[PDB]
């Protein structure tokens, strides 16, 4: 189990390594979706309107 | 995480050590035979059973080899063992007959499941209280099918006939199918009980009883050597529309699974040549089952050629699952095909690629798939492939239950609720049968959300964990109470909410805690 | 007369409908439809249109089929429901300009006022602008060739009025708006090179070929002005533009200062919290 | 001998340094996924809006 | 007495035609028709959609001219549009998208032929441009009041039908009334064509035209905007001089809703235009 710990840990290494491109995709895409929704709720606001008090 | 290019040869050259010893070991030969799946590997040990002249040691290996972990390998080894011997002479005959039987296990299982039954009135009373005539009507009978499975008790449904046939709908079909779930492993009393209902004019007003009887028959005779299929062909030859085509495709398709016959393939083709979506979907579901391991050359191009030429979604998803389930051991083969079909315009086929690569890469042997899985999950705007994303992920990562909730922790609360739903299914299938609390402690934020989808998925995920677990070791009291509050909160909740609720409650009460699930 | 025109995506989507309802004929030749718009205002505006059957002959190219009755009926009903739009001209989906098109347009040149011709492609593999507005007028030729109908290129733009933008944006959910920033600008700064590359490569090759290897005097005279435009930039040594480069690089320095200073301001809260929050959380942890 | 308790030992300790690098990968993934959850929380907030 | 799950297929054709019908959605009552082909019972597809001339009578069964209808339909038959009418659509501006007595009566009269009779009501007037999402309508039978209301399977799409979440009209008019789900369809041709056309709509003809314009406008126009940007940034900085005092006093809780960060970040994003167009000018000068 001592020498097996290495070979067993390699799987965890690859598993933790594969998450890099994943979080890259998330952080790059969700900000684009963020500005998307931002402009979506921004275009809701229009100049012509009624003035209250 | 081997690529199988070496390990198979390593094992097959490592199985020569114990045969030279004083006694053989069952564990290593089983673990190897379920891996390399080589017909020549079992070739010596099958013929050594006669040489060793020992009956008791052969029973174990025969039973556990014929129990699972193969289909066509078993179909090959049964005729291979049939060839060996006469076409202790008298002992070898009864031995070779009894080892491939397999009915004994079904008998003892059905028996102990018949005598272990323990039921409570509170649950069924609650179901009869929370029942509706539209939505959860199917949930009640599927819950009944869950709890009454294996005990073959129709006495619960013998209470009243006005709780079933009072209205004409698919609910009666799901009820008959539920009855098919209740009793299983009957070569006589099944068809007998099905024909005992209305053997008068042989013309029932509801065909859902006949079609549901065919589907139930397919459920019962599935994976058996007592197949009525020969009669099922002529029974499918009958003149009808909805039930014969659909129910027949489902039943006969499930009964013919593993046979890999070209006849059922042909009749399935002439069944899907009517361009209809429903019977073609059933045709897809059946084809995926019967063509497993066969891998026909022109089948793929024929189906993908039949894909984009129809606008119906049902035939699309039907062929999707059809080409998804048919793919096994293609890890070193179908990579180019999946990569080519990944860029397709069709969302259904895009999900079909993931469902196809799902079972093919199972066993965590490929780290390449999850790249484009997560990529198409995050990048693509359509919630279809996003909710179809992490299912394959859970399928390939099913080996380690602990690592899943960590990487799906970000998908716990997502942007679109569909991703939360798929992630709920992921936590449901990955943590199923295990004791992992990483999902459990995260179930609390999941049980309450403005969206009903993620809530229902959380109910299912919570249903797939607490099953077969001791209460004294872990504090499940909270989630048990919040699950038991779902039935009293049904009035203040959504119509589908109570549906998924009682459906989640039907999981734990299924089989009376006796039967469980294992990946 | 008309400086620029406005072409709405609706008509091209109607061409998509033309490629829709085909139903696997095995002919799929050029189809001439009838474009509708407002010729009242100086700038042309396209709202909607309809479709009329158009067929030709394999061998003889002089064969063209139109319908007066169907046209008068469709335009009649369309004028009945909407009086804010009238007839303007026609269009074809043919990638190439046939010689018979002058005779096809001659009809609407007689019955109707001057018509504008629009040329598009059957397969949207073209990266450039699919719609080219061509006005039909008679111009005096310098070489002395007999007066004939000449198609002059008119600039155009693709836009929508109000709801069509919403419909498109909803049906797509893919394309992004202007969105001033890094990626939106750098994407253009990347692909534009290819936008010029494929176009120029598709042009100058056939140009070089047809100039030396070809005939039918299309009046090459304008191409001397082309080459002249190519000679308008005789490899400037930038020696006079050095000061301009200095000012531009100075503005770049301004961008540097602004960026550095602002980021230095933003770093405040981060390089405070990273300490004060962590030390407090750690000391209050146990 | 002087290998398994020496060479394999320093190999396992090299693997521990690898565990340190993967610890950097670990907490980088942690703060990145926390920022991810933050941006997702704000996106869910404007979604509620 | 059999009922299945139906789903209405909507293409870009009918959508855009209902947008033009939205421009035609003036308070004057209008009429419309929808055409298509029925392959089976539980699916419905619409393709050909046109408008109808306005009248002073408004929407009524008498308003529809049968001979003119059959005439136009025949004119569609001689052409490449061989589809039967799948129903009719209209607009109900300002009083709500619901159906009145006359409307449900002429609906009852027009559903005598087709059992489906898809009903679509578009009202862009009070509808924000943020969402073009529309809800199709259906007509329940009057003899089903004894049994259950809607015997429809596939209940998973009701959450997608939950888009009209208004707390008044839905369960208010829910009696003898209901709706149906809506989905779209898109192929590669429409996708590529519309995407390229829209990208070109946001782009130029030769695409090299208006770029160099702004590139050379960076030294004229943008400069003033940069000066104003520095003015606002300084207007923030004068408060940022007051901030370290508060940071030296309280540090507990945030009483200032102003982020002061992301805005300046966006200012930097607008400042990066010079850097991005610098390489552009380099490419223009070089070759
Ligand atoms: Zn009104």
């Amino acid at each position: 189990d001592l020498y097996s710990r290495y070979k067993k840990l390699q799987q965890e290494l690859e598993f933790l390594e594969v998450q890099e491109e994943y979080i890259k995709d998330e952080q790059k895409n969700l900000k684009k979706e963020f500005l998307h929704a931002q402009e979506e709720v921004k275009r809701i606001q229009s100049i012509p309107l009624v003035i209250g008090q | 995480m081997q690529n199988k290019q070496f390990r198979n040869k390593v094992l097959r050259v490592l199985v020569k050590i114990y045969m030279n010893l004083e006694k053989p070991d069952f564990i290593n030969v089983c673990q190897c035979l379920i891996f390399l799946d080589d017909p020549q590997a079992v070739s010596d040990i099958l013929e050594k059973l006669v040489k060793e002249d020992n009956l008791l040691m052969a029973y174990q290996i025969c039973f556990d080899l014929y129990e699972s972990a193969s289909q066509q390998f078993l179909s090959s080894v049964i005729q291979n063992l049939r060839t060996v011997g006469t076409p202790e002479p008298k002992d070898q005959t009864l031995k070779m007959i009894k080892i491939l039987s397999g009915e004994m296990a079904i008998e003892l299982h059905l028996q102990f499941l018949i005598r272990n039954n323990n039921t409570d009135l509170m649950i069924l009373k609650n179901t009869k209280d929370a029942v509706r005539n539209s939505v959860c009507h199917t949930a009640t009978v599927i819950a009944n099918s869950f709890m009454h499975c294996g005990t073959t008790s129709d006495q619960f449904l013998r209470d009243n006939l006005e709780w079933l046939a009072r209205a004409t709908n698919w609910a009666k079909f799901t009820a008959t199918a539920s009855l098919g779930v209740i009793h299983k492993g009957h070569e006589k009393e099944a068809l007998q009980l099905m024909a005992t209902y209305l053997p008068k004019d042989t013309s029932p007003g509801s065909a859902y009883q006949e079609g549901g009887g065919l589907y139930a028959l397919g459920l019962i005779h599935a994976n058996h050597g007592g197949d009525i299929i020969d009669y099922l062909l002529n029974q499918l030859k009958n003149a009808s529309n909805d039930i014969v085509r659909h129910g027949g495709s489902l039943g006969l398709g499930l009964a013919a699974m593993g046979t890999a016959r070209q006849d059922v393939y042909d009749l399935l083709k002439t069944n899907l040549y009517q361009d209809d979506a429903v019977t073609g979907e059933a045709a897809g579901l059946a084809l995926g089952l019967v063509m497993l391991g066969s891998k026909n050359a022109q089948a793929i191009e024929d189906m993908v050629g039949y894909a984009q030429e129809t606008q119906h979604e049902k035939i699309l998803r039907g062929l999707a699952v059809g080409i998804a389930l048919v793919m096994y051991g293609r890890m070193e083969e179908a990579d180019a095909l999946i990569e080519s079909l990944c860029r397709d315009k069709d969302p259904i086929l895009r999900r079909s690629g993931m469902y196809t690569v799902a079972m093919a890469y199972c066993g965590s042997g490929n780290n390449k798939a999850i790249r484009r899985l997560l990529h198409v999950a995050v990048s693509d705007v359509n919630d279809d492939v996003r909710r179809a994303a992490v299912e394959s992920l859970g399928f390939i990562l099913f080996r380690t239950p602990e690592q899943c909730p960590s990487v799906v922790s970000l998908l716990s609360e997502s942007y679109n609720p569909h991703v939360r739903y798929g992630a709920a299914m992921a936590l449901g299938i990955c943590c199923a049968g295990t004791g992992n609390k990483e999902a459990i402690n995260l179930l609390e934020p999941m049980t309450n959300d403005p969206v009903n989808y993620v809530r229902q998925g959380a109910l299912i995920a919570s249903a797939l964990i607490m099953i077969q677990q001791t209460e004294i070791t872990c504090p499940k009291v909270n989630q048990f109470r919040q699950l038991y509050s779902k039935v009293i909160n049904d009035k203040h909740d959504d119509v589908m909410a109570k549906f998924g609720a009682i459906l989640a409650q039907g999981i734990l009460d299924a089989g009376g805690h006796n039967v469980t699930i294992s990946l | 007369a008309v400086q620029k025109v406005v072409v709405h995506p609706l008509v091209l989507l109607s061409v998509v409908d033309h490629f829709n309802r085909i139903g696997k004929v095995g002919n799929q030749k050029r189809v001439v439809g009838v474009l509708l718009g407002s010729w009242q205002k100086k700038v042309l505006d396209v709202s909607n249109s309809f479709a009329v059957p158009f067929d030709e002959d394999d061998k003889d190219d002089s064969v063209w089929f139109l319908d007066h009755d169907y046209l008068e009926n469709m335009y009649g009903m369309f004028k009945k429901v909407n009086a804010r739009e009238r007839i303007v001209g026609w269009y074809h989906t043919g990638p190439k300009l046939h010689k018979n098109d002058i005779a096809i347009n001659e009809l609407m040149k007689r019955y109707c006022p001057n018509s504008v011709l629009v040329i598009i492609d059957v397969k949207p593999k073209d990266l450039g602008l699919p719609t080219e507005a061509y006005i039909s007028v008679e111009e005096v030729h310098d070489d002395g060739t007999p007066t004939s109908k000449t198609f002059e290129h008119v600039t155009s733009e693709i836009g929508a009025e109000e709801a069509e933008e919403v419909g498109v944006e909803h049906l797509l959910r893919d394309i992004k708006d202007t969105t001033v920033g890094t990626l939106s600008q750098r994407i253009t700064n990347q692909v534009h090179g290819l936008k010029g590359l494929n176009s120029k490569l598709l042009d100058i090759r056939s140009y070089l070929e047809k100039v030396a290897t070809g005939k039918l005097p299309i009046n090459h005279q304008i191409i001397y002005q082309l080459q002249d435009v190519f000679n308008l930039l005789p490899d400037v040594s930038l020696q006079e533009f050095v000061k301009a480069f200095y000012l531009k690089t100075n503005d770049q320095m301004v961008v540097v200062y602004l960026a550095s200073l602002i980021r230095s301001v933003v770093a405040l809260h981060n390089l405070i919290n990273n300490k004060i929050a962590n030390r407090d959380a750690e000391k209050k942890e146990g | 001998l002087e290998e398994g308790k020496a060479g394999s030992g320093l190999r396992q300790y090299y693997l521990s340094k690898i565990e340190e690098l993967q610890l950097i990968v670990n907490d980088k993934s942690q703060n990145l996924r926390r920022l991810q959850a933050q941006r997702n929380e704000l996106n869910a907030k404007v979604r509620l809006l | 007495a059999v009922d299945t799950a139906e789903q209405v297929y909507i293409s870009s054709l009918a959508l855009l035609k209902m947008l033009k019908h939205g421009r035609a959605g003036v308070p004057m009552e209008v009429m419309g028709l929808m055409l298509g082909e029925f392959v089976d019972d539980y699916t419905v597809r619409v393709i050909d959609v046109f408008a109808m001339p306005q009248s002073g009578t408004g929407v009524s069964v008498e308003a529809v001219d049968p001979v003119f209808q059959a005439k136009m339909l025949d004119m569609l038959k001689q052409t490449g549009r061989p589809e039967m009418v799948v129903g009719w659509y209209h607009s109900h501006p300002g009083f709500g998208c619901w159906l009145s007595g006359v409307d449900i009566n002429t609906q009852q009269s027009f559903e005598a032929l087709s059992e489906r009779a898809v009903a679509v009501v578009v009202d862009p007037i009070q509808s924000v441009k943020g969402k073009v999402v529309i809800d199709a309508f259906r007509l329940i039978n009057a003899n089903m009041m004894v049994l259950g209301h809607e015997p429809r399977q596939t209940t998973s799409n009701l959450g997608h039908l939950n888009k009209p979440s208004i707390q008044a009209l839905i369960h208010g008019l829910n009696r003898h009334y209901y709706s149906i789900t809506i989905n779209y369809r898109k192929n590669e041709l429409e996708q590529k064509m519309l995407l390229n056309l829209h990208k070109k709509s946001w782009m130029e003809g030769l695409t090299l035209q208006d770029y160099s314009e702004h590139c050379k406008h960076n030294e004229s126009v943008v400069k003033e905007m940069l000066e104003l940007a520095k003015n606002y940034n300084k207007a923030v900085e004068e408060e940022d001089k007051m901030t370290p005092e508060q940071l030296a006093i309280k540090n507990v809780g945030k009483q200032d809703p102003k982020r002061h960060l992301e805005e300046h970040v966006d200012v930097l994003m607008t400042s990066n235009i010079v850097q991005c167009l610098a390489a552009m000018l380099d490419t223009v000068v070089f070759k």
